[PDB]
RNA sequence: UUGGUGUGUUU
């Protein structure tokens, strides 16, 4: 059924005549080997935890950072120069927050297979790093503003620059743009994890590598691999399940032999 | 039809990449109906001939393909492996040439 | 008729593994055909370990022609695409 | 074995057969009218070439059997040094000056352009008759053409 | 018939030429190789232009021998004969069955039964030649012919003449 | 070397291996095609190395290929059954 | 090397031009006109020319060259002959489609009995494809009772006015109902072929364009044979039935039946007729044509040999498991492989597998002769073929083999730069390894080469998940690469540790089995104690041990 | 160094 389908150098996939199929290849340009499952951190929980965990506040002190984690904590309180970077992310991220639980997950089930793991570098850097210490930090919230949001221009997956490019671009990884977001946050970073400066540089550079080092190769006859790798638990495997619900399926019958309903009710 | 699929594997336990029950399910999904998978979807395709006629019903399948003059450019797989060819894909899915701008650099 | 210039290259700018395989044998194939090695030669004398050494140090006098699905192509040298 | 762009002969009834068509193709695709030849253009371009090509061979720095063994091989020297003596005894426009004369003078197939300057003529009678092709076009001063052709062509 | 044609060869190259002249050598070896050699379909090709600016491209790499093809694209000066086509030449020798004329490239074979009855040979008269009163066609005399058949050997052409006509003959 | 080791072949899609398996450690068989009628008619004798397409008088546009014996077994069957498959060398649209 | 040199240059096959055959063309390609039934001359030693095994065909004799190639029978094709036929037969292939091309036109004229006149035909003719063309005329056109004299003052298309008939099939005769007037006598008719014949020959290429055809190849008077080709013998070759006397193929004794009622047909011309004597021998004819190509026909019984079995026809020879697409080209057999029983053995790496010395005696491996390996293969050659680690061949620059159990003088041979070397089957090289049958993309995976005594294959016991093999009896094959090329490609994308990850479940599917997981499972208990002395031997066992031991 | 049928056994 499958046996030519190639995803070529623009990231599509035809068969031989050229029938595009997906516009992207598995909707994300994605090795399918390359993911796990992770955690995006911003789905589940209330209002109450969301806002006292990232919610940032310059004016209030003692919400603020509790001044022991950086160097230059005299050259802050107040600011509303930087107060408003802030709370335009903050506004970002509740963005991301009615974003991720209102258009793509709905119900919050927040696990799920996304690529290249950050924590685990984070983790690398601080085991590299000796991140004890418990330790004043010269790393500044502005830098670490200008960091992410020179970031999520920087994850190339279609490349080239006319406008469906730059569209399709924003289409394919803002779930993964979304994840980092939901990750290295101000608060997060400069409370939970402590990180310095150059850990935080090589973090940056990283996460470039390997979401580059994941992108599908072209060529991969992702049509053949796919038909095997479902052929293969059907190797192993009251509605009707396994074999002939799969034989159905495929072969479609406009009889199958006990269709089904999944009605829901309205609200009241 | 992707439910279907995602139901009907993981019944018992077992786990399926979503990009490869995407692809399944949009071939499945390619020309506006189901393109189902027996000889009446891909012999009624019009794609490359001998591909079509390694599958099913090869003696009528040749006699339609000499029956109307048909021009198989053979950019299907079958083909090229029938007619022994540099098939079109992993390593030969493109050309390598020889560089006249490196070879220029060498001495 | 078909070919694009070199400036408006939108396809990845990688080597990807299957590029490199058959990069890996034909270089290896031409080493083996004695072709004079670019790159010193320690104990890596079997031609595949040559071509490894070679592509180390990207050192190919090789170019991908990517059939770009219409039928044009981007002519991308060895020398300018970042080995993975 | 070597091929060209394209992909019964009677030079009297001007059929040249599928190679030689009015519209040829050059190696880039565009249209080209079919370049014949006379006898004195054919002989500037053999010799130019030649000496051009042992001019490049020397870095930048007259005989025709001296010219001929600028070739590669036994073969193509003697198919040379023949072409250049046929063309040395019958190239009535012997040098540059003359043929662009020639050449405006003409510029009507252009295989017949080529056989008015290689057979040189009295009348208009000969012209018509060893180039039957001159018939149904209609438009002389043919004899003016010759006349000139004929005044043009150097002694020897 | 003198024309321009546009021609290409296809070169393949062996692993060990892959070297630093590589396109100076297929440039030599595409002259070695065309020219001076007939074929049916275009005749003798004479002389190569630009012979030392020919741009012989890139060599394809042939997927499983290694060796690398290249089509070497050229523009060539050829000669192609054709029947009815009228030709002067230079005859290169006389016997009883006729003379032999060269007509550049090659050499076209005149018979007695396209002589005018008129030209007799003559073996006695030196030196020998087919005569008349006021004709004499001896070897090296300038000679008018019409090309009345073309036949190929793919390696040497053989074109049959006739001065049996209006205003062919001696000159 | 059956199907569904080719199906694994194409999987990884390494093909040149491929067309080692199925050209090489195999029936490989050499034949010809005049250019104009596509066919492989052409009789072929070497020492003497001449050639002719006697549906065509063709003695020049002739090529050969390399395919195996089995497609060529094919190819003598089908024109023997009256299908007529014609391999023109060149795309043409 | 292996193809002796021509001058026409090797250029892939780019376009398969399917089409159909004129009579001519079968007419204009052939060497030789068939006649006679008898094979043998008077049995006569070379049977007879005029016969089925003309020497013109190619011979299929090993000492007897070719009779119109001049080759032998290594590298002869063969040549294609043909049988005229006296009467034209319907190909057995396009009944039907034959059946709705006399279901379209005029039967007088040959013309369509439609134009652009009818808007929805006229919307019909503007379509791309030639199938669908064709499916629409039919539909619109199976309606239309009366060949229309008229244009559908007189405008006479090219009709006379006659109706058309009503075509219905019956095996390989057709029978046509005109409405010969409303109501008289329905002549239902055997459509003769040659009737139809003269009638496709008077069809306009506008015709031919519309009707879902194409004038230079497919031509629908060239759905008739009048001429039915002969193949040469090597599609038919004589097999030796016990080493003097040959059992002929089938398709010899087809044609040799087609032959024998062809002259049993113009027999019946050239003398009294009793008029279906002339039915009965023709119909035979168009019987025996009918199962040279088929021999699965419904209705009808078989065509039967002479052991009570069916014939093997051109159908049965490519439909099937076993025909020759899924038989001999989709999937074959070839050769360096090899084959046996496998056995586990933890003592190794991961991408190693065991190899019986026999096993790598028998197969080998061309390596160049390079500048960099002249040594080792030189001495490769000095073992010769009954010593690992050696050789068995040197292939020359040009194609010379030499069997090196049949030649005395290993010693006076000096080797050149850029010969072939087959050396043995040494450590280290890639090997395919495999599992019938194939059911994900690890089911084939690239090893290195470890050479052990004692025939059997060696395995690493964690390849055992991938695979799928326990160890009561399995058989593992080994295909070998014969090239650089396919070297590296294995090399670089089959190997084991670049499998490790499936995509099927994104999760690796090579882990541990059953003693060293229960056994490590004991060993990290937390009461477990291990004296010193232990533990030296325990960790000097890991080869990426530093050289401390812990605290 | 036969074909072609058919049977039983291995994973
Ligand atoms: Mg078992
Ligand atoms: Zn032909
Ligand atoms: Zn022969
Ligand atoms: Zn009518």
């Amino acid at each position: 059924a499958l046996e030519d389908i190639m995803v070529h150098y623009d990231g599509t996939t035809r068969n031989s005549l050229g029938d595009i199929i997906q516009f992207l290849y598995g909707e994300d340009g994605l090795d399918g080997t390359q993911v796990e499952r992770q955690t995006i951190d911003t789905i589940p929980g209330s209002d109450k935890a969301f806002h006292k965990r990232y919610y940032v506040d310059l004016m209030d002190e003692k919400n603020s950072i509790k001044p022991d984690v950086i160097e230059y904590a005299a050259d802050i309180l107040g600011d509303v120069e930087l107060q408003k970077e802030l709370n335009s992310e903050y506004e970002q991220l509740v963005s991301d927050r009615k974003f991720l639980r209102e258009i793509v997950f709905v119900n919050g089930d927040h696990n799920w297979p996304l690529p290249v793991n950050l924590r685990r570098i984070i983790q690398n850097a601080q085991q590299i790093f000796h991140l004890d210490r418990a330790k004043a930090s010269d790393l500044t919230i502005p830098e670490i503003i200008h960091g992410v949001r020179d970031l999520c221009k920087k994850l190339f997956v279609l490349r080239g620059e006319n406008e469906l490019i730059k569209e399709a671009q924003q289409n394919a990884t803002s779930l993964f743009q979304c994840l980092v977001r939901a990750r290295l946050a101000t608060r997060r970073i400069l409370e939970e994890f402590r990180l310095n400066r150059d850990a935080f540089e090589w973090v940056l550079g990283t996460i470039e590598a390997q979401f580059q080092r994941s992108l599908v190769h072209p060529g991969e006859m992702v049509g053949v691999i796919a038909a095997q790798s479902i052929g293969e638990p059907a190797t192993q495997m009251n509605v009707t399940l396994g074999v002939p619900r799969l034989k159905e399926i495929l072969n479609v019958a406009k009889n199958i032999k006990t269709p089904a309903l999944t009605v829901y009710l309205d609200r009241e | 039809l992707y439910k279907e699929i995602l139901n009907v594997i993981a019944f018992d336990g077992s786990y399926v990449n979503y990009r490869h029950m995407a692809l399944l399910v949009d071939v499945m999904t390619s020309r506006g109906y189901l393109m189902a998978i027996t000889r009446h979807g891909i012999n009624r395709a019009d794609t490359g001939a001998l591909m079509r006629c390694s599958f099913e019903e090869t003696v009528e399948i040749l006699f339609e393909a000499g029956a109307a003059a048909e021009l198989d450019d053979c950019r299907g797989v079958s083909e090229n492996v029938m007619l022994g060819q540099l098939a079109p894909m992993g390593t030969g899915a493109f050309d390598v040439m020889i560089d006249e701008k490196l070879l220029t650099s060498l001495p | 008729e078909l070919a694009i210039l070199k400036e408006e290259r939108t396809t990845t700018p990688y080597l990807t593994k299957y590029e490199r395989a058959r990069i890996l044998g034909t270089r290896a194939l031409q080493i083996s055909m004695n072709a004079p090695v670019l790159v010193d030669i320690e104990g890596e004398t079997d031609p595949l370990q040559i071509a490894m050494k070679e592509l180390s140090q990207r050192k190919i006098p090789l170019v991908i022609r990517r059939y770009l699905p219409d039928g044009s192509y981007e002519d991308w040298g060895c020398d300018e695409l970042i080995v993975d | 074995v070597s091929t060209s762009t394209v992909g019964e002969e009677n030079a009297t009834l001007l059929r040249l057969g599928p190679e030689f068509a009015l519209k040829q193709y050059d190696h880039d695709g565009n249209e080209h009218d079919l370049i014949a030849l006379s006898l004195s253009e054919s002989r500037l371009l053999i010799r130019e070439a030649l000496k051009a090509r042992s001019r490049a061979r020397n870095g930048g720095v007259i005989d025709d059997d001296e010219l001929a063994k600028v070739t590669s091989g036994a073969v193509a020297n003697g198919v040379v040094k023949k072409t250049l003596d046929y063309l040395n005894t019958f190239a009535r426009f012997k040098d540059e000056e003359t043929c662009t004369a020639v050449d405006q003078l003409l510029h009507l197939h252009p295989f017949e352009i080529a056989q008015l300057s290689s057979l040189g003529c009295e009348d208009v009678d000969e012209a018509i008759t060893l180039i039957p092709s001159l018939a149904a076009k209609k438009e002389v001063n043919l004899q003016r053409i010759l006349d000139e052709l004929n005044r043009l062509e150097d002694p020897y | 018939m003198f024309f321009l044609k546009d021609l290409s060869l296809i070169l393949t190259l062996h692993p060990s030429y892959f070297g630093p002249q590589m396109n100076q050598y297929l440039r030599e070896k595409l002259l070695t190789d065309v020219e001076g050699t007939c074929t049916g379909q275009f005749g003798y090709i004479v002389t190569v232009l630009d012979g030392m600016n020919i741009d012989v491209g890139k060599g394809r790499i042939i997927p499983g021998s290694g060796s690398a093809e290249f089509e070497v694209k050229y523009r060539a000066v050829v000669w192609k004969p054709f029947k009815g086509e009228v030709v002067d030449a230079i005859v290169s020798n006389v016997s009883p069955i006729g003379f032999f004329a060269d007509v550049g490239p090659l050499n076209v074979f005149v018979s007695t039964r396209l002589i005018p009855d008129n030209l007799v040979y003559n073996p006695s008269n030196s030196p020998p030649a087919y005569m008349s009163n006021d004709e004499l066609i001896t070897k090296g005399s300038k000679v008018r012919l019409k090309v009345v058949g073309t036949r190929t050997d793919v390696n040497e052409i053989y074109a049959i003449g006739s001065i049996k006509e209006d205003f062919l003959g001696a000159i | 070397f059956g199907e569904m080791e080719r199906d694994c072949m194409i999987a990884h899609g390494a093909a040149g291996f491929l067309k080692e398996r199925l050209m090489e450690a195999s029936d490989a068989f050499r034949v010809h095609v005049c250019g104009i009628c596509g066919l492989m008619s052409v009789i072929a004798n070497l020492k003497k190395n001449q050639f002719e397409c006697r549906s065509c008088k063709n003695k020049t546009n002739i090529y050969q290929l390399h395919i195996p014996y089995a497609a060529k077994l094919l190819f003598q069957e089908l024109m023997a059954m009256n299908i007529a498959p014609r391999l023109y060398t060149e795309r043409s649209g | 090397s292996q193809f002796p040199y021509s001058s026409a240059p090797l250029r892939s096959v780019k376009e398969v031009q399917f089409g159909l055959l004129s009579p001519e063309e079968i007419r204009a390609i052939s060497v030789v006109k068939i006649e006679y039934p008898e094979i043998m001359d008077e049995s006569r030693q070379r049977p007879r020319e005029g016969g089925l095994n003309d020497p013109k065909l190619g011979s299929i004799d090993r000492n007897f060259k070719c009779q119109t190639c001049g080759e032998g029978m290594a590298e002869c094709p063969g040549h294609f002959g043909h049988m005229e036929l006296a009467k034209p037969v319907f190909h057995i292939g396009f009944i039907p489609k034959i059946k709705k091309v006399c279901e379209c036109i005029c039967m007088n004229c040959g013309k369509l009995l439609l134009d652009e006149t009818n808007p929805t035909m006229a919307q019909a003719i503007r379509i791309r494809d030639p199938k669908k063309r064709f499916n629409a005329v039919w539909q619109l056109c199976k309606t239309k009772m009366v060949c229309e004299a008229d244009a559908p003052k007189v405008v006479s298309r090219g009709g006379c006015g006659n109706t058309q008939p009503v075509v219905r099939k019956d095996g390989m005769k057709l029978w046509g109902t005109w409405k010969k007037s409303r109501d008289a006598q329905p002549e239902r008719k055997l459509l003769t072929p040659g009737e139809i014949l003269n009638v496709f020959k008077h069809i306009s290429p506008e015709d031919c364009f519309r009707l879902g055809f194409n004038e230079d190849y497919a031509r629908p008077e060239w759905m008739i044979i009048t001429v039915l080709p002969v193949p040469p013998p090597q599609v038919r070759p004589s097999i030796a039935m016990d080493e003097t006397t040959q059992g002929q193929d089938d398709l010899t004794h087809k044609l040799s039946d087609i032959l024998k009622a062809n002259i049993n047909v113009q027999k019946l011309e050239m003398d009294g007729s009793p008029q279906h004597i002339i039915n009965e021998v023709e119909q035979l004819l168009q019987f025996h044509v009918a199962t040279y190509m088929d021999n699965d026909i419904a209705g009808q019984p078989q065509a039967l040999q002479k052991s009570g079995r069916p014939v093997k026809a051109i159908r049965a020879r490519l439909k099937g498991k076993e025909g020759r697409l899924r038989g001999n080209l989709m999937g074959k057999r070839v050769d360096f492989s090899a084959r046996t029983v496998i056995s586990g053995d933890p003592n190794l790496e991961l991408d190693q597998v065991g190899v019986p010395i026999s096993i790598a005696k028998t197969l080998s491996y061309p390596e160049t002769v390079t500048q960099y390996n002249i040594h080792r293969l030189t001495e490769y050659v000095r073992n010769g073929p009954n010593e690992h680690p050696g050789a068995k061949y040197v292939i020359r620059d040009n194609g010379d083999r030499i069997d090196l159990r049949y030649h005395k003088r290993a010693g006076d041979i000096v080797l050149q730069y850029g010969w072939k070397v087959e050396r043995h089957l040494m450590d280290d090289d890639p090997v395919l390894f495999n599992r019938q049958p194939s059911l994900h993309k690890m089911s084939m995976m690239a090893h290195r080469v470890k050479v052990m005594p004692y025939s059997t294959f060696r395995l690493n016991l964690s390849v055992t998940s991938p695979y799928n093999a326990d160890f009561d009896g399995d058989e593992m094959n080994l295909h070998v690469p014969q090239s650089e090329e396919t070297r590296a490609e294995l090399s670089q994308l089959c190997a084991v540790p670049l499998q490790i990850v499936s995509p099927q479940s994104n999760k690796p599917v090579m882990g541990i089995v059953q003693d060293t997981l229960c056994g490590v499972r004991k060993m990290t208990l937390r009461d477990t104690f291990i004296e010193y002395e232990q533990v030296m031997n325990m960790l000097f066992w890991v080869p990426s041990w530093d050289g401390v031991v812990p605290q």
